[PDB]
């Protein structure tokens, strides 16, 4: 479990990293109309 | 001739655009090497002090 | 006028410092970044209405 | 290689901000103390 835990968190924040990307993106490509 | 108000309408969406691209940057480069990542940013946020 | 002016520009550099803020909470705790973000969109705002009385 | 991004972007970002905190305080110093306080408000 041990290496489990620390595989399950490291995903947890590989992912997290990701989905924060692609709001950034998405964010752009929405508030590009308005600018 | 242009007139000046066309200008800073100009001026803002390029000051936009360049935020847009300056974040974009930072977005798809954070992690390229340290030295070149520093100095394109100086670099940019000369461009930035500039627009402003 | 002088008056919109100066808000302007107070305005701009509020913004400016804002934007700094933003990026930092990007570099160090991203997860809640978008509280700032649609603050800084809302002086964005309040710039075109600063433009709607200069029309 | 995750961990290592991470890390990396980490101090990408770290020199990103301090960098520009410090040229903020040079071309503007009337805004050097909330610059200091957004480090405070930030670190």
């Amino acid at each position: 479990h041990v290496l489990i835990d620390l595989l399950n968190w490291f995903r947890t924040t590989n992912m997290n990293v990701n989905n924060c990307i692609w709001a950034l993106k998405s964010s752009l490509n929405s508030m590009t109309n308005a600018k | 001739m242009t007139d000046r108000l066309t200008q800073l309408q100009i001026c803002l969406d390029q000051m936009t655009e360049q935020f847009c691209a300056t974040l974009n940057y930072i977005d798809k480069n954070h992690g390229v090497p340290p030295e070149e990542f520093s100095n394109t940013i100086d670099e940019l946020s000369t461009d930035i002090i500039l627009k402003t | 006028y002088q008056y919109k002016i100066q808000e302007l520009r107070k305005l701009l550099k509020s913004l400016l410092l804002n934007y700094l803020e933003l990026i930092g909470v990007l570099s160090i705790n991203p997860d809640m970044y978008e509280r700032k973000v649609e603050n800084i969109r809302t002086i964005l705002v309040n710039i075109h209405h600063l433009l709607n009385e200069y029309r | 290689r995750s961990n290592q991004y991470q890390r990396g972007k980490m101090h990408g970002l770290k020199q990103l901000r301090d960098s520009l905190a410090d040229k903020i305080v040079d071309e503007f110093p009337e805004l050097k103390e909330p610059v200091e306080d957004i480090i405070k408000r930030t670190s």
